């Protein structure tokens, strides 16, 4: 699906982003609700791995933008 | 579908079914100095043709390629089927491939805005593909119809021998005229007295003589022949070819027929009455009409051409003296609100202290008459 | 504003008028060429010529009837060689009257040796042929008795 | 040749060569009350088209079948070659099959002379057959020219507005006339002053007035316009 | 279709749908004095209606036979399908068996022109054939009004 | 009767001679139409039987027959 121009991008841009891990512990999923929710409804496995464009899927950076400007604010 | 590949396409006309997968290759032509991505989405049959967002295009199994790619992008065009195989139908909906620009093309360097990334698409079946049942060969019939690119004002009129001068519609005129000249079908079927040559239009040829019923030889009796000199026989049209298909009083000029250089010529003018009136002789259909020497010279074989009209009325003459006669049908029908397109020219009408132009219409210019009779 | 139509001719000569008062003018070229022994097929009609104590028919010829003029301008056919072989035939009786060459430049030739206007029946249909190179030799006409015995 | 089979034929337009053998089947339709034989001879390429005697037809590898045969007669059409394979040429001469009547058809019974033995020929390539090189697709251009079936005496004259009356040739007239009307090429190119409508022929339109050079206004001055 | 066999046809009125192949047998056996051949070709559903020439018929899987052949020719009518099975509507297009005269028929001998070859066609379903859904047998009304033959 | 569409196609025929005189439309609402352009009462033989047809939509085009003149050529 994803084909980054690595092959022909020369080496002018960085491929992977080198960054320190998130200062945050992992959080549990469904395991919590299992006992008190009336039902635990599973979803189509095909959705489980497809990275699809979110409804808040676009944003733009321009030289008019000034640091601090919010490009997008996603709420879980 | 087989239509994607000319070879397969040609073959489809020999078998009545098919199943299989094709392989698609997209190839882009770009420098290392460009940027921008494209996205190809595989759309299943039974979806719809509604427009999408690049974001939405991502929701389908897809491939996003960067413009700089050198190697061809291969994408499998899979035969997602609801049935066992396909029978040649338009009802059959197949797998689709939609390609959209994902990120804007940004060329660097001394940016020549004439610069564009060209793309080419190629396919080929895979070993899965197979045609199904052997059915007769190919071939069919045709073809089509065209019209000649001649403007109306460069055309010849089909009911009075003059150029076409006017192009109009006019709801207050008779809507379903029973014109005998200038009639042909698109298929080439000539109707009525319609001649091929516009020089024949509103003209006749005859053997001419002066009988003596009254006994005062002012009346020419014309035994009609066809204008190419052949014999006229009452048949399956109203009169000899091109004979006038309207009424009133026609002034004709009658000249000795021209057969060879040196044929001495006589030329007389007559008035002939085209309409029904009245106790009452004249039957072009039977081959016999009378004109009178506008006394109000010529005989043997003659040719008569129209000089002016007096009291024109655009209704058909009485061709067969009261009896039924063969006629092209009234023009029509028309849907509600539809009216006849008229090609128009002008006859000289006389008076009698005053000659003035008088309009006469026809359904196609003679060039279109000839065109259809010839193309069949 | 007026329209002028021809009524008769006096002293006809079938040469072109002086269109541009002495100066060169744009002209379709002379009809031709023809192979040796080939002559132009003429479609003919008669003008009223006047006199002046005497009107008499006068012949005037042209290379194709107007219907064929309109036919070609309308079809815009693709031409594939230098002329078309045509047969003139009586479709009623079936009789072939002659063969002829319709050159692509729009004029028809027959091979005929006579001297000698030769006239044909006007009833009278033309059929294509072939394409036909320009040096195609036609069967002649006029001619006269061609049978021949072993003797 | 591929031309024998419409499928193959259609395919030949995609490849530039071929080699192989076809299989031929002749099928006759007759009663048990008939008689007569047919002979099929295999003629090699590079022979000639000269006519033969039934006796001579025998000199070639042949098959003689009796009209009463029910089963189809199969004869192998072999690709006798001088070269490795065939390139689409008319220079390529191939194996030929000539069929002739060997013995006269004699029908018995209440002999209905309307009776005839019908024959049908069918072919099909054999696994030996193969096309050679993949070359562009098919297609071309055209087409042709026809004339309208209108007799001359039903036609309109192109230089004087009258019917056509005469059709002739006349070697004593000017042989190369410079006619400006009635000129068109077969391709549709109109020449000269040639109009489309025969009502335009030998006619003009103008604005008309009476100037006074002499000063005795008998002369109309016509400033010409086109007739439309 | 079931309409090719009298028994099946009767059962058809009771079921909605079917799938399967048929076994067809055409019978000929003219005098030893007659000569002539016929051609039977199978036409795939989806081809449509077209007037076929004898030569066109050859393009389809075919069989040719001499009118004198004693033993009946057996031809399997295969159920070429695009879908899983059939229903009893007009939306269905099945395979066809067209039989045409291949060569002119001509009797020899003391030709009694009253002589024509009388052919017979017989069929029976292949064991693959099956009817599908049980349905209210019937539904073939046809109330066609008429006028009395009285002159004005 | 049960009616199944908008009109019935009928032929008027001479059953004696066999001759078909015309075709016509019997509309379900109980009146008969012919296509005829004349102006012009046109009269028919009264001996004279009608036969159904078809059903027939209401826009069914009848044969006018009648102009018994085919007036033209061809060849």
């Amino acid at each position: 699906s994803s084909v980054d121009g690595a092959s022909g991008a020369g080496q002018l841009v960085p491929e992977v982003n080198a960054s320190d891990p998130l200062a945050m512990d992992p959080v549990a999923g469904s395991s919590t609700a299992v006992a008190t929710a009336g039902q635990v409804n599973p979803i189509d496995p095909w959705i489980i791995n497809n990275f699809v464009q979110a409804p808040q899927g676009e944003f733009t950076i321009s030289p008019n933008n000034t640091p601090g400007d919010v490009l997008f604010d996603l709420s879980l | 579908g087989p239509h994607l590949n000319p070879f397969l396409l040609h073959l489809s006309q020999m078998y009545n079914g098919w199943v299989g997968n094709m392989r698609v290759r997209i190839m882009l032509a770009g420098n290392a100095f460009t940027a921008g991505k494209i996205i190809v989405s595989c759309i299943p049959p039974g979806f719809g043709s509604h427009n999408l967002t690049i974001a939405q295009a991502t929701l389908f199994p897809h491939v996003i390629a960067d413009v700089r790619t050198l190697d061809p992008i291969e994408v499998p065009l899979e035969d997602v089927r609801n049935v066992l195989f396909h029978n040649n139908d338009r009802n059959q909906q197949t797998m689709r491939l939609v390609c959209m620009l994902y990120t804007p093309l940004r060329t660097g360097g001394g940016t020549g805005d004439s610069f564009v990334v060209a793309g080419r698409v190629m396919t080929c079946p895979s070993p899965d593909f197979n045609f199904l049942f052997l059915v007769p060969a190919a071939a069919a019939a045709a073809r089509m119809v065209d019209l000649p690119v001649i403007q109306p004002r460069l055309c010849t009129h089909a009911r009075w021998p003059a150029p076409v001068y006017g192009l109009l519609v006019d709801p207050s005129l008779p809507s379903n005229p029973q014109w005998q000249n200038g009639r042909v079908h698109v298929d080439g079927t000539l109707l009525g007295t319609t001649p091929i040559s516009g020089s024949w239009v509103s003209c006749f040829a005859a053997e001419a003589a002066y009988e003596f019923q009254s006994g005062t030889g002012e009346v020419a009796t014309f035994t009609l022949i066809e204008q190419d000199g052949s014999a006229y026989v009452p048949g399956d049209r109203a009169a000899p070819l091109g004979y006038p298909d309207f009424s009133g009083q026609l002034e004709i000029e009658v000249q000795t027929e021209t057969t060879k250089t040196g044929d001495k010529l006589k030329v007389t003018t007559f008035e002939m009455i085209l309409g029904p009136t009245t106790n009452a002789d004249q039957a072009p259909y039977q081959g016999r009409v009378f004109a009178s020497v506008t006394a109000a010279l010529v005989d043997g074989r003659v040719r008569a051409v129209p000089r002016s009209i007096y009291g024109f009325q655009d209704t058909i003459p009485e061709y067969n003296d009261g009896l039924l006669v063969p006629l092209a049908p009234p023009i029509g029908p028309f849907l509600p609100g539809e009216v006849l397109l008229r090609f128009r020219t002008y006859m000289r009408q006389i008076d009698t202290a005053d000659a003035a132009a008088e309009a006469i219409d026809c359904a196609l210019p003679q060039e279109f008459v000839s065109w259809f009779a010839s193309n069949a | 504003r007026v329209r002028a139509v021809p009524r008769s001719i006096y002293g006809f000569q079938d040469t072109i008028p002086e269109y541009n008062d002495g100066l060169l003018v744009p002209l379709a070229p002379p009809i031709g060429p023809f192979l040796p022994g080939e002559v132009l097929l003429r479609f003919r009609t008669y003008m009223r010529q006047i006199d002046t104590a005497d009107a008499a028919a006068e012949a005037i010829d042209c290379a194709l009837p107007q219907e064929f003029v309109s036919w070609f301008a309308s079809n815009a056919f693709t031409v594939q060689s230098e002329a078309l072989l045509l047969r003139y035939r009586n479709t009623l009786t079936g009789q072939l009257l002659f063969e002829c060459k319709l050159y692509n430049e729009g004029y028809i030739a027959l091979s005929y040796s006579g001297s000698g206007p030769l006239t044909f029946p006007t009833d009278g249909i033309f059929e294509v042929v072939s394409w036909v190179p320009r040096l195609y030799q036609l069967a002649s006409v006029g001619s006269l008795a061609t049978g021949r015995m072993l003797k």
